[PDB]
């Protein structure tokens, strides 16, 4: 009873989403139609978190999926769980998205706003209780940045309380779908750092390297490049939803994690992971899961920590596991690897236990933690940004929209300033 | 060199330190209690005497 | 906390008159260190004589005296906020005109 | 006639709870539904009938604790009432557990506990349990104690905690809440136990035989020594020891209460049968280092006072002999100024064994609780945790934001070195 | 009674500590004036007894 409303927001939020409600059906057992056919008791103690109950034994998920072309929705719907959304959490527009941050935010982001909001109040004032809200948007795109973060400003006027945790995709460095995303990703970095209280960033870079290393899939799709991002989002509510020897929700996780109001940007990961041949070859083990979260390459974000140095870190563990393993793990990853972490701030690493893993696996962790590395993706977009900005005239596309070109000053001022704050903490 | 100690004051760039999300999470205190809750009309709020006797 | 004793006689004589009651604006904002601190050995002398009442009344003076210095300080916040706010409106109260000029 | 009430708080108070009553319920012989196939009273009221009801409360923040006694195999045992379970956990924040939620809850709790005192005509004392380093456990537990410090007085309220491993650590925030909480605790409780996770592992390891332990094995652990130090209350013994004699032997200061706890002998069923395991052996275990359930070594300090209890075919005479031998050596160092030291319990009742159980059918046994001056390396160590964070003002948003002024964290950094000199200056010589 | 009164004097709760002050200040009077009635009662006697 610590209910959690779900927002998908834009063309890759929607296909995040669309996925990850997979994962949680199989878990929890609902059938693609709604109704249980499950296989223990356990899976009914607290499935009020994401599910609502109708007459005759349907369960809803607490989900708002918006978007402003209906390209993206009517593919939900052909999907094999698209019956189980209920029909009047669809809230579309009738007009292009533009791919264009200030459109989004201003043209037609007003007219969707109160539409959708009133849609969020539906589930918000429905539940018992409510812990915090979950959004999932690209950084890239016009809709997730432009609308997303709108809508972000607007959860936090009227619920400042809740918890409004955010799953973010950052522009790429190398090779990435979009010209004008240096805008669209500086603009939306401004309300993101005032607004969410946890942000995590994955990049589409890592999780093509980590298949083709790791997973050795020779052609992954966005199918299983979403499967990883799915595993990391329902490991961080787990301890809501099942029992544990140690229990830890995201309030805990924020407290720890977040030292400063302003730095709580994280990276994520999640172990363990083999190549699906290679399975048989690896005795799975505590120290095994250990040593594939704290190895760089496991990281979804393309931020070599090694360039910075930790703050704060916090592991999740899922299934049945001796605590004395887990604790001395901790202890050795800190004490090993001391020229990482900050010497002003003891104990640096967070742990917590799970009873019930997922399926098919026997015992699995995942990792969270916040570093300065976070400095090397914030330069690639600001120096981007900076031989943008010279070249005024992109930014016609924004001043026909009603954009005053301050706002971009604004925008890379609060942005260089995190970069220089996630800088001066390293004395 | 002064110019350059007067630039970088000794707060040293704790940028934003009360955030926008951490005043919402912070505790209002109590306000004082509205007006309508006080109401009652004067001369009745200022009567007197009792029907009670408690006297000898 | 061995506050020196100049502070302590112009704290107290501000302290015995506010103990009064009649003082609301009476406060030197860079003084009230020193008033809130001698009401701490006047609320402790109290507690020693069993005079639990004065001690709750130095309490209610302590948290008067922070409150009304808020809404000092509050005031403060929102005239910063016209006298800026204003410079930068006249930027652009100048450039309207000039536009139809040019 | 004669009574405790227990009180438990947070994850390791309720998972505690479930350690001890299974021992206590298994040991007395009550089914689990309260049934049978004495000293009965001292932890269980009858309603007629047959059926027995524990003389506890459980207390959290969060239903997922509970809920497991609630749907566990004990669950027709206790009564609903008792369990009481708030609704969001104080997510490892002491103020938000002592202000915000904790007085949402705390007057409900207070009436289940004035209400199960009807019950009592002998009531001596409260034994409540902690985890310092939780939210829940340090904030609504510092407020729990304060209410009931005027509610019932001069009423002997033990606490048995669990301190913070000198390394090990599960919450970065940990060194505040223990500082904080620890304030609240020394005025008013009467005494406190403290044992840490840290070294239960590697006791469980190394003295009992289990590669990898769980929670669940630590909390027999304690479920021992608890039941031990309650037995006197309960059966005939040559010396018992009631609440009272224990409080006032043990402590020498006001503040200085602070005990360590060790248990002997702990050995595996496997190589139980191999030793006699006398008196003599039994009383020379404790008092090794590697025994304490507090990884301090008390070769570094001295000795203020000590108790030990014995639970087995134990005789007078070959105790004092041990005793007497133990102050001969000159490892064991005391205070000059405290020239007896000890207060012997024994008791008939040997130990009781459990399935799925780690210990043995062991026919003799001792439990030891001594005041060190090694106590003071744990504070240190703490307190320059703390000096470090809060140097650089690492966490104060979180609190100041819950409730709580900015005042309390200098107030309880000077009331923490008070205590350390006072630590000090008990150890000085005269 | 006076060890109640600590605790809501350390918890700073003032207001109710001023109550049981009254009340353990009555409580003495009448304690006061019975031992001392009971001594002067023993005195007034031993005098007697060994006269
Ligand atoms: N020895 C022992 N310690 C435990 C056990 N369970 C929890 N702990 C300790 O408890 C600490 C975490 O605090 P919690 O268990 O959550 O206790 P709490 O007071 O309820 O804290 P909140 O859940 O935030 O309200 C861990 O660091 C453990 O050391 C247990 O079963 N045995
Ligand atoms: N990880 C992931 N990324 C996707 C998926 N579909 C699209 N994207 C990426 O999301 C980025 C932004 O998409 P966009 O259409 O602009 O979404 P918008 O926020 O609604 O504008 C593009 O660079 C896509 O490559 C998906 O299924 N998974
Ligand atoms: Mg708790």
């Amino acid at each position: 009873v610590r209910e959690i409303v779900h927002i998908q927001a834009g063309q890759c939020g929607n296909q995040i989403g669309a996925k990850f409600w997979e994962v949680i059906s199989d878990e929890h057992g609902i059938d693609p139609t709604g109704s249980y056919h499950g296989d223990s008791d356990l899976q009914l103690e607290r499935i009020n978190v994401y599910y609502n109950e109708a007459t005759g034994g349907k369960y809803v998920p607490r989900a708002i999926l918006v978007d402003l072309e209906p390209g993206t929705m009517d593919s939900v719907r052909a999907g094999q769980f698209g019956q189980l959304f209920r029909p009047d959490n669809f809230v579309f527009g009738q007009s292009g998205a533009g791919n264009n941050w200030a459109k989004g935010y201003y043209t037609e982001g007003q007219e969707l706003c109160e539409s959708i909001l009133d849609v969020i109040r539906k589930e918000a004032e429905s539940c018992d209780c409510l812990q915090g809200f979950q959004l999932v948007h690209s950084l890239g795109g016009g809709t997730g940045a432009g609308l997303g973060t709108l809508l972000l400003n607007k959860l936090r006027e009227e619920y400042p309380d809740r918890i409004l945790s955010t799953y973010s995709i950052v522009p790429s460095p190398k090779v990435s779908d979009t010209v004008v995303e240096p805008y669209n990703c500086t603009l939306s970095v401004h309300q993101l750092v005032e607004s969410a209280d946890e942000v995590f960033c994955i990049d589409n870079e890592a999780l093509y390297d980590i298949c083709f290393r790791t997973l050795k899939l020779t052609t992954p799709t966005y199918g299983d490049l979403n499967h990883l991002v799915s595993m990391v989002m329902s490991g961080t509510t787990c301890a809501l939803r099942f029992p544990g020897q140690l229990n830890s929700d995201l309030r805990k996780l924020a407290v720890n994690l977040v030292p400063f109001p302003r730095l709580h940007f994280f990276i994520v990961g999640f172990a363990p992971l083999t190549s699906r041949g290679s399975q048989q070859y690896r005795a799975l083990t505590v120290p095994e899961l250990t040593s594939q979260l704290f190895d760089n390459k496991n990281m979804m974000a393309a931020c070599d920590p090694r360039r910075g140095v930790y703050l704060t870190a916090s592991a999740h563990f899922r299934g049945r596991m001796s605590s004395k393993e887990v604790d001395e793990q901790m202890l050795n990853i800190q004490a090993r690897n001391t020229s990482y972490f900050v010497e002003w701030i003891p104990s640096n690493v967070k742990s917590a236990i799970c009873d019930i893993p997922p399926r098919g696996l026997k015992m699995a962790a995942t990792f969270i933690g916040n570093t300065t590395a976070f400095r090397e993706l914030f330069t690639r977009v600001d120096s981007q940004f900076q031989k943008m900005y010279a070249r005024r005239a992109f930014i016609h596309w924004y001043v026909n929209e009603g954009l005053e070109t301050v706002e971009f000053d604004e925008a890379r001022s609060n942005m260089t300033d995190l970069i220089q704050e996630y800088e001066m903490y390293e004395t | 060199k002064a110019k350059a100690k007067s630039a970088r004051r000794p707060t040293f760039k704790k940028a934003g330190r009360s955030t926008r999300a951490s005043r919402g999470h912070t505790v209002k205190p109590a306000p004082p209690p509205s007006e309508a809750e006080t109401f009652k009309m004067k001369r009745f709020k200022n009567i007197d005497h009792y029907k009670i006797v408690d006297y000898w | 906390k061995t506050l020196t004793r100049g502070e302590h006689i112009s704290a107290e004589s501000r302290v015995d008159d506010i103990l009064k009651g009649a003082p609301l604006t009476s406060i030197p904002l860079e003084n009230v260190n020193q008033v809130i601190i001698t009401l701490k050995e006047r609320k402790r002398q109290a507690t020693l004589a069993g005079n639990y009442h004065l001690s709750q009344q130095i309490v209610d003076l302590i948290q008067k005296i922070n409150s009304i210095v808020i809404q000092r300080k509050h005031a403060q916040m929102k005239s910063q906020e016209i006298k800026a706010l204003e410079i930068q409106l006249q930027q652009a109260e100048n450039s309207l005109k000039k536009t139809i000029e040019q | 006639m004669r009574e405790v009430i227990s009180i438990h708080v947070g994850q390791a108070g309720v998972q505690i709870g479930n350690g001890c009553w299974e021992l206590y319920c298994l040991e007395h012989g009550i089914q689990p539904d309260g049934q049978l196939p004495d000293a009965f009273n001292t932890f269980f009221s009858e309603t007629g009938a047959g059926k027995h009801v524990p003389r506890a409360v459980f207390v959290d923040l969060e239903p997922t604790v509970v809920d497991e006694v609630r749907t566990g195999t004990y669950r027709q045992l206790f009564h609903p009432e008792q369990l009481i379970s708030g609704k969001e956990d104080a997510a490892n924040n002491y103020a938000r557990g002592h202000y915000t939620v904790g007085k949402e809850i705390i007057d409900l709790t207070l009436d289940r506990i004035r209400k199960l005192a009807d019950q009592c005509t002998g009531l001596q004392g409260f034994l409540i349990f902690h985890s310092f380093g939780g939210g829940t456990g340090a904030g609504f537990g510092s407020l729990l104690l304060e209410r009931l410090s005027v509610d019932y007085g001069k009423k002997s309220k033990l606490e048995f905690t669990v301190y913070p491993s000198p390394q090990v650590s599960t919450a970065i925030v940990e060194p505040y809440n223990s500082i904080l909480a620890t304030h609240s605790m020394i005025d008013h409780s009467d005494c406190a136990f403290m044992v840490d996770n840290e070294a239960l592992y590697d006791l469980c390891r190394r003295a009992l035989d289990i590669e990898r332990p769980t929670y669940t094995n630590l909390n027999r652990l304690i479920g021992q020594v608890v039941s031990s130090l309650t037995a006197s209350l309960r059966f005939d013994g040559a010396l018992n020891v009631d609440f009272t004699e224990f409080q006032t032997n043990l402590v020498p200061y006001a503040r200085i209460h602070f005990p360590i706890c060790s248990y002997a002998p702990v050995i595996s069923a496997e190589k139980a049968y191999h030793e006699q395991l006398s008196v003599a052996e039994i009383t020379n275990s404790l008092f090794e280092p590697a025994n304490m359930m507090v990884k301090c070594d008390p070769r570094h300090g001295k000795y203020m006072a000590c108790t030990l209890l014995y639970r087995g075919d134990v005789v007078p005479k070959d105790v004092s002999a041990a005793v007497a031998t133990i102050k001969t050596k000159r490892t064991i160092q005391f205070v000059d100024w405290c020239p007896t030291g000890f207060k012997m319990g024994i008791n008939y009742q040997p130990p009781t064994v459990v399935p799925g159980g780690d210990l043995a059918k062991v026919q003799r046994a001792v439990c030891m609780l001594a005041n060190t001056t090694a106590i003071a390396e744990a504070w240190s160590r703490l307190d320059h945790k703390f000096d470090l964070m809060y140097a650089k003002r690492a966490f104060v948003h979180w609190y100041v934001g819950e409730g709580m002024e900015e005042a309390e964290f200098p107030e309880a950094r000077e009331d923490l070195a008070l205590l350390e000199k006072d630590y000090d200056e008990v150890a000085a010589e005269s | 009674l006076r060890e109640r009164e600590r605790h809501l004097v350390l918890t700073k709760r003032y207001d109710e500590a001023t109550a049981l002050h009254k009340e353990g200040n009555k409580m003495e009077k009448i304690e006061e004036l019975e031992k001392k009635r009971i001594f002067l009662q023993t005195q007034k006697r031993q005098r007697q007894q060994l006269l």
